[PDB]
């Protein structure tokens, strides 16, 4: 099993820990819980390691507990270097290894940023080629958590929409993209279309029509 | 000291796929290596492992059949293959090596297996394994027209990556190049846009240079209001 909390959210400088839940023989089974650091496109690392020992080199912030079938990983002075993903491992009965879903933690270092939303309708070259995809564009944001609706005449369109996850930009902003692929003649059966980005609450929408 | 892993490789579905962990800096076959598997956008998934010395392999029912870690010393490279590869296949590969040795001289210079020891403590790069029947092809480059803001649209591709940069690299101000999109039919599609003066539209001309190593494609664009 190896359940963690989906994501986990702390200010700098105050404790944060993290559950791992487990099975008889899982966690409480055996006593080689450890737990791992993985930020964004890099491998993982080790962190603590047989529970609550902590590898050379790791800062003395990160401390490994358990009690029961659930361990326990608290980093004390959190900064913003450790904003990444943290997942606990351990042994099993039959020799098989478990991993935990991933916790996401996210220091809040920043201040609150509303999302910059541009819609492009579908180019009349793509046109010519039979698809009419719309382009809505959300950069320089923080934190980096958006949800992007599509409105077609003021009425909602779940069709045909993927949107790409947030990144990281240069600025330490995030950002994102939301496309709405549409048919020819769909695209011009309807008046306008939005592109409504809600950020924190705030919502920000953008319209285009086929003019 | 090292993990050493392949490039990247890309498969398409039903084939097969023999990654390559090459160690050095350590005595390799005493340690134990074990390859973790990681989906995109997803968590970490253990496949299996090998002890090199004695070539006992230990793998996961999830891939019993398919899965054949093996592990040649004259090279300390070790190589997970996995066969019957699956679109839900794709995922960056990882081995690791244990915090200390899994068999011990103890005397007597006979082998004693140590016990259950930590197993992850030395990661390797990660290979890109994306198991899709989406062939090579060039992207179709079509125009964004028009503080003004324009951009180019890079539809229908793969696999990655695309490398955009206006007016041949002149142009690197307020210039965002958003991460692709892989849509329903597996060709992945990206954006980029520029911030530019509004009074410069019709004046500087805008040309986007669309690069495609995989499809040795090669566009430029022209964007006007």
């Amino acid at each position: 099993a190896l359940t963690q909390p989906r994501s986990v959210s702390e200010s700098p400088g105050q404790s944060v820990t993290f559950s791992c839940t487990g099975t008889s023989s899982d966690i409480g089974g055996y006593n080689y819980v450890s737990w791992f650091q993985q930020h964004p496109e890099t491998a993982p690392k080790l962190m603590i390691y047989e529970v609550s020992k902590r590898p050379s080199g790791v800062s003395d912030r990160f401390s490994g507990s358990k009690s029961g079938n659930t361990a326990s990983l608290t980093i004390s002075g959190l900064q913003a270097e450790d904003e990444a993903d943290y997942y606990c491992s351990s042994y099993a009965d039959s020799n098989t290894l478990v991993f935990g879903g991933g916790t996401r933690l996210t220091v809040l270092g920043q201040p609150k940023a509303a999302p910059s939303v541009t819609l492009f309708p579908p180019s009349s070259e793509e046109l010519q080629a039979n698809k009419a995809t719309l382009v809505c564009l959300i950069s320089d944001f923080y934190p980096g958590a958006v949800t992007v609706a599509w409105k077609a005449d003021s009425s909602p369109v779940k069709a045909g929409v993927e949107t790409t996850t947030p990144s990281k930009q240069s600025n330490n902003k995030y950002a994102a993209s939301s496309y709405l692929s549409l048919t020819p003649e769909q695209w011009k059966s309807h008046r306008s279309y939005s592109c409504q980005v809600t950020h924190e609450g705030s919502t920000v929408e953008k319209t285009v029509a086929p003019t | 000291v090292q993990l050493v892993q392949s490039g990247a490789e890309v498969k398409k579905p039903g084939a097969s796929v023999k990654l390559s962990c090459k160690a050095s800096g350590y005595t390799f076959s005493i340690y134990a290596i074990t390859w973790v598997r990681q989906a995109p956008g997803q968590g970490l998934e253990w496949m299996g492992g090998i002890i090199p010395l004695v070539g006992i392999t230990n793998y996961a029912q999830k891939f019993q059949g398919r899965v054949t870690i093996t592990a040649d010393t004259s090279t300390t490279t070790a190589y997970m293959e996995l066969s019957s590869l699956r679109s839900e296949d794709t995922a960056v590969y990882y081995c690791s090596r244990g915090l200390g040795p899994s068999i011990e001289t103890e005397d007597d210079y006979d082998y004693s297996y140590t016990s259950e020891y930590n197993l992850l403590h030395v990661w390797g790069r990660g290979v890109l394994v994306t198991v899709s029947s989406a062939s090579t092809k060039g992207p179709s480059v079509f125009p964004l027209a028009p503080t003004a803001a324009l951009g180019c649209l890079v539809k229908d591709y793969f696999p990655e990556p695309v490398t955009v940069s206006w007016n041949s690299g002149a142009l690197t101000s307020g210039v965002h190049t958003f991460p692709a999109v892989l849509q329903s039919s597996g060709l992945y599609s990206l954006s980029s846009v520029v911030t530019v003066p509004s009074s410069s539209l019709g004046t500087q001309t805008y040309i986007c240079n669309v690069n495609h190593k995989p499809s040795n494609t090669k566009v430029d664009k022209k964007v006007e209001p």
